[PDB]
């Protein structure tokens, strides 16, 4: 009861038109070879046609109506492949959601998956249960393999949800769609359960509010120099200050020297031109909430952030309760920064955007994220 | 199983309701009625009885056939062994030829530092020498 | 008054079939081609007597389809009710599974508390009891002087370490023996004659 | 104010002007950084450097200095490309004579990284070897006899009779590329060696358990055996 | 100043001959915990930093690779450092290492040391099995191949054969080979790096 | 309730015609009673369609109600796969099943480590020896010895040359 | 949930006499008292203008509804700049007949109020000294919420709420030391001191006092029917020229 | 599998198919047509419920229960049988040689899965047994070997770094020469320090330079 790729599921053919109407005519055209090298139906002769109407400069309609009636859905891989053209196109509109592969006494375990021995053992596993299909690409910008699972059920056969789990190459950190459903459930047990084939391995999620894309969560927490300091550290993940030891010497950041600004450690904030002390506050500002230098956008936009700041003075216990939400929290707090409404001298290091998309209790000054 | 069939048999014939309205000349005919009525709950009987034996042996020998794809026995996994024996003895021989190899280099190395000799008379020598030179050293 | 003409004209047909089924062999008496052209009067009456009952008389209801209907409903009847067993078995399965690993940890921590306790009872005073700090400064010290201690072999249980098979399944091993004691004894005379030992430690 | 800071200046105002998490450009604070504190005992002083015209000449030698008897020294000599940075050649001048032969397959390899930090590292572990068996001495001379033997490699330990060899060899990498130590020990008990895997085992586990310092005393308390 | 630049010089050189052993400390303040004292107007760092750079030099290229910072802070209430940013990628188990040395608390600077020589350890490792492959690569004895982003798991081709490792820290623990005959030369090259080179001319002279 | 009219209509007309059948039998004989037979099955396949079809109707409707109750039961049972599936995966891979393998690990070391400590203290004073060579380590220390004594470089007969050279030095 | 709102009145207006045509215009019977309430009754204010009058008018219709039921509390002081002003909750209809026969009978120029941030930060500040018989002020505590609101680029930073409990709420103001004004002189410049956040110049948008008050930019939200002495004193001070 | 139709296909096409087509009507082979009539219209007349196209739809559930109570019992019995070391159990690489196709041969994993399978027909179990002995001594010499190859390989490294440091240190091809004649060199060494010794005894006739001569002897005699 797993499904091949001949087999044609029942939908209707107004979503597929319109999941069709949002990809350019170059990759239909391959689409079209690929499907009919692959599947085909009503050898190269038919396919000489559809040379010269993206020669000449035909609408998208037509072409969408020449694959859509010479395969009359049109079967599962080729939903499939519509749908994830659709992820690689549009990115920004879907929603992922981290979880740290553990294993064993508690010390994380690297992946190391191969894209065709995994493929057979999770639609093995997952035939035992439900009716589904399972189909495996790689991002061609990213190092990610994008694994796309659809499940089937019986009133032909009716479509459920998709559920998308996006593994990076060399991390223990899993990306998936969010769902709360059971089947959602069911499928990354499953890939808990059929990725090992050595020792067990168990998934405990390591954040709770879904990041956007998959270029920002693979920035966050995907194999990157920007997984830890993603901050005010951020000339640490990039080395814009230090040269090779085998770099010349003349132009060494000690020997040329930078222009600082003289900082004030008197409270002369609360009691309030020369456009280069101007320039070098933005630059102060720019350093303090980004590396060394559109104009606020951070490098990972964030959307929902709240902290717990608990503090200590003569034997209480002083917590406060910030949470933020918006767009990009942390250029936001940038742009405040930058009308002078937030002392910078005074931003800590949590709010500045280190431990970047994390939430979590502050106890004596040392951050730690929430379970 | 069979206990509800041959009610639900027995329960529809022609011995339900021809028991409570029963000269010799009507007599012939609802004796031979429900005679040739009991020729059916013999052949039929055999019937249910012959289908669910038919049946359970076809249950048996599925639910035979879906043990043993995830249990062993004891002739594939001796077949197995046996590959695994012949893997691990084709890499103990290569094995073997790399030791092979390396006192092959040490036999290269044995005859060059060997030197056939009496040399006992100029190791005596150096002793005398070795006294000579700690009576020059201890008397200065 | 169309349906039920169409279930009368059905019905003729199956009674039809069912009285030839008796006419074949009731027709004995009279010869063969006497009863398939004599078919044909006795159809054409119940021709004019379903002709009759037409004038003599409504929703589209058919036995044919909703027949058909009551088998297509007990067909996936029967497929729910299989994957049920399927999943009834696979959950039987699941929760073996899960009482044997219960079973194996709980007689692991039974047998660890009475091999801990027998181990009280026992004689391990002087070089043992002084710990029982202690297996976390080998880790200092092995990630700082680069430690290969000498591996022991790997647990057999209760397989003994047969040196003689282990010595005749690498026949190369005695060689090397044989050739490293030629060497060393090569190497010896040669350090002998020298007198190393002798005039180092006179001159110090 | 606005202030330029340089490679040269005080901390304080290095500190008071500290609104970027850069390291700080105070060369004398980033060179003692660099000497006292991660590198100990090894005295590096540049003794030229030249150029032409595109690259840079650089003769630069070192003393590892962590055993004050008789450290060893050595000296190189760099060629840079000064821009798209890459090392053209880098050729050894001299080697005191104590490591050259132990630095011969070792200095092959054309990585002069992995020949310094393992040079380095080989001075730490002989001294970390030449302290541990100095402390075996200190612990057994009134009771035992207790000679050297070949270079350092082996303590050997003598009572009553009975003789314990402890061993300690640093081998160079050559054909990992920091240099390893191997730990062994052999009994005899008068007439013949034990058997050499109980050893081994009995090694192991008293190492693996106590440590190393901690460890081999263990050992010499066994191996006496005269009340437990 | 014409003779405090050659002083400079001096300084500045003698700094890159330290870095280029490869492990380096370097100093830090975070300027979130600059405080001042009021009774003398002396700024005093609250809690100190230590940042060890890990520069690795590649050898096929002959040039110095990208550094890899880890910064250590001081923890307030224990005196003993702990992990607060590093820009060592997510298959290196960073924080594993660090709870691994001397149990967990890390005190003195050669007990840091020893963390940053294991990690060290590590990036130089998977420079190497990058390395190696590339330069199999450049003598057109492999093809085109695919690498991860340790090179852990290669998939190259020979002449016909498509050949698929998965490598361990300088030696092949598993061999793949896809197209009786084809065990042999799977345990053939499972060996370690560098017998791989020297047989995969072995099969092709 | 068209179904029960059209049942009597049919069953009146084919009754009276079966009745007229059955006075006209009463092909000598052979020949009315074939007609009889007819419109007895056509009166007796027509009243039986007309049950069969509100049986059917109602048959229908109980076996989708109990296929919805299978559905739910299945329902029910892909909830209690995946919780126990859950629960078997948690418990190979908790802290505490690994807590106690190590600790046996540590005990089983222990107990072994203090039987060959206390076989040597018997073989000692109470109640081994070597024969062959399957691992043993006395070859590296003999050549290590015999290559810092023939070292070109530093060797023995080097350090008495630097010494002989460095003694007409002194004059 | 009785939203008040406030306007302004240019001259101090006694409500002994218009109130007949008022009982005349609406057919009802509304009542008043004359109260003269003292604000801050510790003696460390000199008594110079601290009197004030207050006119609570209440429409006296039954309780079977609470938008019918609609007060109107005046509160004034004849030497201040801004004599009087006036605040109503409900949403009945007479209120537009009451403000019609307010401005049609004495003459007064009216302007709806809006609320500063520090005007806020005062609001809440003694939106919590409770009152006492024994002429003594206490203090109950609740865990307030700060409801920021700001207009950033591309709508990057839309909606921020600094939320601090009860007990740590007491333990800041017992920290500070002995005051009658904790959210102005331990709360904002603890927030100041930890986040860097001026709290006096960022867009408040809403101080909630949980299950108190919620206090807004132009509205007072209210848990009871009726608003203290010491809100209403800060009100009228703070629209002064 | 979908024993539930077979039933109810037998329930309806074989019990109640038989028991109303001839089984009322046709029993006049030994018979006139209105008492055969009667009787068929008493017959169905005082039955109609128990042969009804849903009361035979409740008695296949039940006999579908049955089967299913019998089936539980078959299937909870079928697993307790003699087990004769079954999966979950194994290594990964020796399952995986059972099913075959194994892609991608090892040596650690293999030696991690044959120090792991059990111990216990009879002459098969002792097959097994001697099998399970031999396999475990390939892994035992297998890592002796190795441990083995490692220790003569830096022996030989030892061994190659002399020959090439005195090949270098030389320049002549003369080793087996240097070895034979370093006797030869060495005593005309001591024969030549020993006349140093007789040109520092009596010749300088010092006492304060002579510690200085001493220690620069034994420091460069073992420094």
């Amino acid at each position: 009861l797993r499904l091949e790729d001949n087999y044609v599921p029942t939908s209707d053919t107004l979503v597929v038109f319109k999941q069709l109407m949002k990809l350019p005519v170059t990759v239909l055209y391959d689409l079209t070879l690929s499907w009919f090298a692959k599947f085909g139906g009503s050898i190269y002769l038919l396919t000489e046609t559809l040379d010269l109407l993206i020669e000449k400069g035909v609408r998208r309609n037509v072409i969408v109506n020449r694959i859509l009636y010479v395969y009359w859905g049109l079967n599962v891989f080729q939903l499939a492949e519509i749908d994830c053209h659709l992820m690689i196109s549009k990115p920004e509109k879907f929603k992922w959601l981290p979880s740290k592969a553990l294993r064993g006494d508690g010390k994380p375990y690297v992946v190391k998956l191969q894209p065709a021995k995994f493929i057979e053992n999770l639609q093995t596993d997952l035939a035992k249960i439900y009716h589904c299909h399972v189909y495996m690409f790689k991002h061609p910008s990213l190092p990610v393999l994008i694994t796309r699972i659809q499940l089937f059920d019986s009133n032909p056969l009716i479509s459920r949800r998709p559920y998308y789990v996006a593994f990076p190459l060399n991390s223990p950190i899993i990306f998936h769609s969010v769902d709360k459903d059971i089947y959602a459930r069911l499928v990354l047990q499953s890939i808990s359960r059929t990725i090992s084939e050595r020792e067990t391995i168990i998934f405990k999620p390591v954040q709770k509010i879904p990041v956007k894309s998959i270029h920002n969560i693979m920035t966050l927490l995907g194999p990157s120099r920007f997984a830890e300091s993603m901050g005010p550290w951020e000339c640490y993940a990039s080395a814009n200050f230090e040269r090779s030891p085998l770099h010349d010497y003349k132009k060494h950041q000690g020997l040329t020297g930078k222009k600082v600004m003289v900082r004030e450690f008197d409270d002369s904030f609360l009691n309030d031109e020369e456009p280069e002390i101007r320039r070098l506050r933005l630059e102060k500002n720019m350093i303090k909430f980004k590396g060394s230098a559109s104009r606020y956008s951070s490098l990972v936009p964030i959307e929902k952030v709240g902290f717990t700041l608990k503090n200590e003075i003569n034997s209480r216990i002083i917590t406060i309760k910030l949470k933020f939400n918006g767009n990009d929290i942390f250029g936001g707090l940038h742009e405040l920064c930058d009308k002078n409404l937030i002392n910078i001298d005074k931003v800590p290091g949590w709010l500045a955007g280190e431990n970047g998309s994390f939430s979590g209790t502050i106890m004596n000054g040392d951050f730690q994220r929430e379970q | 199983s069979e206990q509800l069939l041959h009610n639900y048999v027995s329960d529809s014939l022609l011995t339900t309701l021809i028991s409570f309205q029963e000269e010799q000349q009507l007599q012939h005919w609802y004796e031979l009625l429900q005679a040739r009525d009991a020729r059916v709950t013999s052949e039929l009987e055999a019937r249910i009885k012959q289908f669910f034996i038919t049946l359970r042996s076809r249950l048996l020998r599925f639910l035979e056939s879906e043990q043993l794809s995830h249990s062993l026995s004891l002739e594939t996994l001796i077949d197995a062994l046996y590959k695994i024996n012949d893997l691990l003895q084709q890499r103990l021989q290569i094995l073997d030829d790399a030791i092979q190899e390396k006192t092959s280099e040490l036999a290269e190395f044995e005859n060059m530092v060997r030197s056939p000799s009496a040399g006992d008379n100029a190791i005596p020598g150096l002793l005398q020498i070795i006294q000579s030179y700690i009576n020059l050293l201890e008397e200065n | 008054s169309i349906l039920r003409l169409l279930e009368t004209n059905t019905v003729s047909a199956l009674d039809s079939v069912f009285e030839k089924y008796e006419k074949e062999m009731n027709q004995m008496t009279h010869n063969n081609e006497v009863k398939r052209i004599y078919s044909k009067k006795e159809r054409l009456l119940e021709i004019i007597l379903t002709k009759i009952k037409k004038k003599l008389r409504e929703r589209d209801l058919d036995i044919e389809y909703i027949y058909s209907k009551r088998q297509f409903i007990q067909n996936r009847y029967s497929q729910e009710l299989q994957n049920n067993e399927r999943l009834e078995a696979i959950l039987s399965r699941e929760q073996n599974l899960l009482e044997e690993t219960r079973k194996l940890c709980m007689n692991l921590k039974t047998n660890n508390k009475k091999r801990l306790t027998e181990k009280l009872i026992q004689k391990d005073l002087h070089p043992v009891l002084n710990k029982a700090d202690g297996p976390v400064t080998f880790r200092n010290d092995s990630h700082e002087l680069n430690l290969m201690l000498n591996d022991p072999i790997k647990s057999t249980a209760d397989v003994r370490l047969d040196k003689e098979e282990v010595l005749s399944l690498l026949p190369s091993l005695k060689e090397y023996t044989k050739k490293s004691k030629e060497l060393k004894e090569t190497m010896g005379q040669m350090i002998s004659d020298s007198h190393e030992e002798e005039i180092k430690e006179v001159f110090v | 104010r606005v202030e330029r800071i340089n490679g040269l200046t005080n901390l304080q105002k290095e500190l008071v002007t500290k609104y970027d998490t850069l390291p700080l450009l105070n060369m004398n604070l980033r060179l003692s950084y660099l000497r006292d504190h991660t590198y100990p005992h090894l005295q590096v002083s540049v003794q030229s450097r030249d150029r032409v015209h595109g690259i840079e000449v650089l003769v630069v030698n070192y003393k590892f200095c962590r055993n004050t008897m008789n450290p060893f020294e050595i000296q190189f000599k760099m060629f840079y490309k000064f821009e798209d940075s890459t090392l053209l050649k880098w050729e050894i001048l001299r080697i005191s004579t104590n490591v050259r032969l132990k630095a011969k397959q070792l200095l092959a390899t054309r990585n002069f990284q992995k020949c310094l930090l393992s040079l380095y590292e080989f001075d730490k572990i002989k001294s970390k070897k030449t302290g541990i068996f100095q402390n075996l001495i200190n612990l057994l001379k009134r009771k035992t006899r207790c000679y050297l033997m070949n270079n350092s490699d082996s303590l050997i330990v003598e009572r009553v009779t009975i003789k314990l060899q402890i061993n300690f060899i640093i081998t160079m990498p050559g054909e990992c590329f920091l240099p390893m130590s191997k730990i062994s020990i052999a009994l005899w008990k008068g007439g013949e060696r034990f058997n050499q895997i109980d050893l081994d085992e009995i090694c192991y586990g008293l190492i693996k358990e106590y440590g190393v310092k901690t460890g081999l005393k263990e050992i010499c308390n066994v191996c006496l055996f005269p009340d437990m | 100043s014409t003779s405090d630049r050659s002083e400079l010089e001096d300084y500045i050189v003698l700094e890159n001959v330290y870095r280029m052993f490869g492990i380096t400390f370097f100093p830090l303040v975070d300027p979130i915990d600059l405080k001042i004292k009021d009774a003398s107007g002396e700024i005093f760092v609250d809690r100190e930093m230590l940042g060890i750079r890990l520069e690795v030099f590649s050898e096929r290229t002959s040039q110095f690779e990208k550094p890899h910072y880890v910064l250590l802070k001081k923890r307030i209430k224990s005196n003993s450092w702990f992990l607060f940013k590093h820009t060592i990628p997510s298959f290196i188990d960073v924080q594993g290492i660090f709870d691994d040395t001397n149990g967990g608390l890390v005190i003195s600077h050669d007990d840091a040391y020893l963390f940053a020589k294991r990690v060290f350890l590590q990036l130089v490792e998977v420079q190497k099995r990058r390395q190696i492959f590339k330069d199999l690569e450049a003598k057109k004895i492999i093809h085109d191949l695919d690498l991860d982003l340790e090179s852990s798991m290669v998939s190259f081709f020979v002449k016909d054969i498509k050949v698929e490792l998965f490598v361990k820290q300088n030696e092949i623990v598993s061999c793949s080979i896809l197209d009786n005959n084809k065990s042999k030369w799977e345990i053939a090259l499972l060996g370690s790096l560098d017998d791989l080179e020297l047989k995969l001319n072995h099969s092709f002279a | 309730s068209v179904t029960t009219i059209d049942v009597l209509s049919s069953l009146f007309i084919n009754l009276f015609e079966n009745d007229l059948i059955p006075q006209a039998l009463k092909f000598r004989k052979l020949l009315y009673k074939l007609d009889l037979r007819l419109f007895q099955t056509i009166s007796d396949q027509m009243t039986r369609d007309l049950k069969d079809i509100l049986d059917i109707n109602v048959s229908n409707n109980e076996l989708c109600y109990q296929l919805k109750q299978v559905l739910a039961r299945k329902e029910d049972l892909n909830q209690q796969i995946i919780s126990v599936r859950n629960e078997i995966q948690e418990l190979k891979a908790g802290k505490d099943w690994h807590d106690l393998q190590n600790e046996q690990a540590k005990l089983n070391d222990k107990v072994k480590l203090n039987k060959r400590l206390n076989d040597l203290t018997s073989t000692l004073l109470g109640k081994d020896s070597e024969d062959d060579s399957i691992r043993d380590d006395s070859n590296i220390l003999d050549i290590a010895h015999f290559v810092d004594l023939m070292d070109p470089y530093n060797g023995l007969l080097k350090k008495i040359n630097k010494i002989n050279e460095n003694l007409s030095n002194e004059l | 949930p009785y939203t008040w709102k406030f306007l302004g009145i240019s001259k101090q207006l006694s409500l002994e006499n218009g109130i007949a045509k008022l009982n005349q215009l609406l057919n009802l019977e509304v009542d008043l008292d004359i109260q003269t309430i003292r604000v801050p009754s510790d003696p460390d204010g000199g008594t110079a203008a601290d009197e004030y009058i207050r006119y609570e008018m209440r429409l006296d219709i039954s309780n079977l509804d609470e938008g019918t039921y609609s007060k109107f509390i005046f509160l004034g002081n004849s030497k201040m700049e801004v004599p009087m002003f006036l605040c109503y909750c409900g949403t009945d209809n007479r209120n537009e007949v009451v403000l019609q026969w307010l401005k049609a009978e004495y003459g007064v120029i009216m302007w709806p109020i809006k609320f500063e941030q520090k005007t806020m930060i005062k609001l809440a500040d003694a939106s919590i000294v409770h009152v006492t018989k024994e002429n003594i002020e206490q203090i109950t505590w609740f865990s307030s919420k700060l409801y920021f609101e700001p207009e950033t680029q591309d709508k990057n930073l839309r909606q921020f709420s600094i939320e601090i409990p009860r007990e740590s709420c007491e333990g800041l103001a017992l920290g500070y030391g002995n005051t009658m004004h904790p959210y102005n002189d331990a709360i904002v410049p603890y927030i100041y001191n930890e986040t860097g956040m001026a709290v006096e110049r960022l867009p408040l948008t809403s101080v909630i006092l949980a299950g108190h008050t919620k206090i807004m930019r132009e509205s007072i939200v209210t848990s009871t029917r009726s608003l203290r002495n010491r809100v209403l004193a800060v009100v009228l001070q703070s629209i002064q020229f | 599998t979908d024993t539930y139709n077979s039933i109810s296909n037998f329930i309806e096409n074989e019990l109640t198919a038989l028991l109303s087509s001839d089984d009322y009507l046709m029993d006049d082979l030994a018979g006139p047509n209105e008492v055969c009539r009667l009787l068929k219209a008493q017959v169905i007349e005082k039955r109609k419920d128990a042969m009804s196209r849903g009361k035979q739809d409740l008695l296949s559930k039940e006999i579908y229960d049955n089967e299913s109570e019998l089936r539980a019992s078959q299937s909870q019995q079928i697993m307790e049988l003699v087990g004769d070391i079954p999966k979950y159990s194994l290594g990964s690489e020796l399952r995986n040689r059972v099913e075959g196709e194994p892609q991608s041969t090892s040596i650690e994993r293999l030696i991690e899965d044959v120090l792991k399978l059990p111990q216990m027909d009879l002459k098969v179990l002792s097959e097994y047994s001697n099998l399970r002995k031999d396999l475990i001594l390939k892994c035992q010499a297998l890592q002796i070997g190795e441990s083995k190859l490692s220790d003569i390989l830096s022996q030989t490294n030892s061994i190659n770094s002399l020959t090439t440091s005195i090949k270098e240190a030389s320049e002549d091809d003369d080793i087996s020469e240097y070895f034979a004649t370093y006797n030869g060199k060495l005593v005309v060494a001591l024969e030549e320090m020993k006349l140093l010794l007789e040109e520092a005894v009596k010749t300088f006739g010092n006492s304060p330079e002579k510690r200085e001569k001493i220690k620069k002897i034994l420091s460069e005699l073992k420094k």
